[PDB]
């Protein structure tokens, strides 16, 4: 995933996402269609874990972003490369709401 | 008083030897925290209590 | 144990309000005062008129 080199370290020695913006899978809402892809996408609110700062990186925490283009399309077995992504966990909107 | 510094270098200075770090820097400076909750601090894998 | 930051972009939401601008209340506060000050001060209070 492509980043800008403005991204702190400090973020990189916890256990955070890989985009910027921690998905908050539940402290969203439960069942809400506007605030899970409101702390998810929209940046207009900084994520729950540094309230300084929206996102660690705008080229994959954006819902049109790079990290969003090149790795999350909708994942079906029967694809014809079918090779594994392993950050296609991080990044499918179906995925990030399943929960 | 809570945990604070002026650096991201102070900070990763206190987590490195407890007991012989520089509360005062040239400039800077850093705080360790005393409070009822002795809360335990994790930046990788050294810790402090 | 996250490294968050407080720098003064945080600030800019008490810093900015204009109740920390205003000196009504403080000089509301000190003309309503039981003591005042003692001794006074003359010399460049205003500026007078040649």
């Amino acid at each position: 995933i492509v980043t800008p080199v403005t991204a702190d370290v400090a973020y990189f020695q916890k256990s955070n996402s890989p985009r910027g913006r921690a998905a908050c899978v539940v402290s969203c809402e439960n069942y809400n269609q506007e605030v899970a892809e409101g702390l998810i996408y929209d940046h207009s609110r900084p994520d729950a874990a540094y309230e300084y700062r929206s996102t660690v990186n705008p080229w994959a925490s954006q819902l049109g972003s790079l990290g969003d283009i090149m790795y999350n399309s909708s994942y079906r077995q029967t694809a014809v490369p079918g090779l594994y992504s392993p950050c296609r966990a991080f990044f499918n909107k179906e995925e990030l709401l399943r929960n | 008083p809570a945990l604070s510094a002026s650096s991201r270098a102070l900070i990763d200075e206190f987590m490195s030897v407890k007991q012989t770090h520089a509360p005062i820097h040239y400039g800077h400076y850093i705080i360790e925290e005393v409070a009822p909750v002795r809360r335990i601090l994790k930046f990788g894998n050294k810790v402090v209590f | 144990n996250l490294l968050l930051a407080f720098n003064l972009q945080n600030a800019l939401k008490v810093l900015c309000h204009p109740r920390l601008h205003t000196p009504a209340h403080t000089l509301n506060s000190l003309n309503a005062a039981p003591a005042p000050r003692d001794r006074r001060e003359t010399y460049s209070l205003q500026h007078r008129r040649p």
